């Protein structure tokens, strides 16, 4: 596929090497946190905390030897340093949410996420099976917090800020 | 290339390297006075492909050559199964003059052997997670078959070869896709993909198994 993903400086975004803020479009006083759902512990869901910006930056690996993302590649995305895979997103059918994305310490060699081109930026796409459709990432509200999750047709739009 | 050091000055003068704006995203090889080889999955809609060079700013390097290209063919079976059959060919808008910096390198017929001992070039990303200023090399060990499948399995195909994995930690790196594995004074392979992130102990790159497209390379460059 042509088109390569570009940061809020119409650059290149890196092939895991550089961090990101995912800022949304009409939401950019609301960042990226970890949240719990319900069952106490350790808080491994991800939503937009909207009183706490600019948020956990992410990066975006493809197993390709390649420095920059195009919009034809599953992807990892992951919160933390290049060496480590403790923030590895994953997306996982969790009550009351439905398919929740949610931080897992292990990664496949080809992630399931697509950042593809949606209205004045980028959305999120799911692709479960790696195959031909994926299902966008959306917002769903409960117990106070916005979650980011599977919304078909209902993506969150985001612009990707270099955290430079 | 991770744990390698610089080229001899144009020691690779098959080296090409594709920029996007002035930086460098991938390389490719010169295989032919109008033809660059690839990785199909460094495809763009057009290419300013820099041949001739040893630091990647062609003001500075006497007898390079910056040239655009808009044709390039990915391999019909590119990505099926996924990560597999990665090769592309990029027909430049004119030909090229060899030169002592600038020359074309054949490709093997023959399958890679398990322990044969090959070289890697690249602008890719350092052991230290900077840019390189001049082109990298490296030597790393083609990995039997088995062991490429036990690590990689289900994603190995054999348009696929293993190399490196030693506790030494050489390996491509990201800025290194498309460019050469040369084995023997032939091009072996293309580098590919690995397990991110890069030179980790005991895990080899992949690189395009180059052998299994002779008669597809060659048909593509004559039509
Ligand atoms: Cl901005």
């Amino acid at each position: 596929g042509s088109s390569v993903v570009v940061d809020t400086n119409g650059q290149p975004v890196s092939n895991g090497a550089d961090a990101y803020y995912l800022v949304p479009v009409s939401h950019g006083h609301a960042g990226l946190a970890l949240a719990k759902i319900g069952n106490e512990a350790e808080p491994r869901a991800v939503v937009l905390d909207p009183h706490h910006r600019p948020g956990l930056p992410v990066r975006f690996e493809s197993p390709l030897r390649i420095n920059i993302i195009k919009e034809s590649y599953f992807l990892n995305i992951k919160f933390g340093p290049s060496s480590s895979d403790s923030g590895v997103w994953d997306v996982i059918q969790q009550d009351p949410i439905g398919l929740a994305v949610k931080v897992t310490d292990t990664k496949s060699l080809l992630g399931p996420f697509k950042v593809e081109k949606e209205g004045e930026g980028y959305k999120i796409v799911y692709y479960p099976e790696r195959g031909q459709t994926g299902l966008d990432i959306g917002l769903v509200h409960r117990n106070d917090k916005y979650y980011l999750a599977v919304k078909d047709g209902e993506p969150c739009v985001f612009k990707i800020r270099k955290a430079t | 290339i991770i744990n390698g050091e610089d080229c001899s000055p144009h020691s690779q003068p098959w080296q090409a390297a594709l920029v996007m704006e002035n930086e460098l995203f991938c390389s490719g090889v010169l295989v032919h006075p109008q033809w660059v080889l690839s990785a199909a999955h460094c495809f763009q809609n057009s290419y300013t492909i820099g041949l001739g060079l040893h630091s990647l700013e062609a003001d500075q390097e006497p007898g390079s050559q910056m040239v655009e290209a808009s044709l390039s063919v990915r391999h019909p079976e590119y990505n099926r199964p996924l990560l597999a059959n990665d090769l592309m060919l990029i027909k430049l808008d004119e030909s090229v003059s060899e030169s002592d910096t600038i020359r074309s390198i054949s490709i093997a017929s023959q399958c890679p052997t398990a322990g044969n001992s090959c070289l890697v070039s690249g602008w890719g990303l350092l052991a230290n997670g900077r840019m390189p200023t001049v082109l990298q090399c490296v030597n790393v060990s083609v990995v039997s078959e088995e062991v490429c499948s036990k690590l990689y399995d289900p994603l190995y195909h054999p348009s696929m070869f293993c190399a490196g994995g030693g506790q030494d930690q050489k390996d491509s790196c990201n800025g290194d896709s498309g460019g050469p594995l040369i084995c023997n004074g032939y091009l072996q392979g293309l580098v590919s993909f690995g397990k991110a992130p890069c030179g980790q102990v005991g895990v080899p790159g992949v690189y395009t198994n180059l052998c299994k497209f002779t008669e597809w390379i060659e048909k593509t460059v004559q039509a």
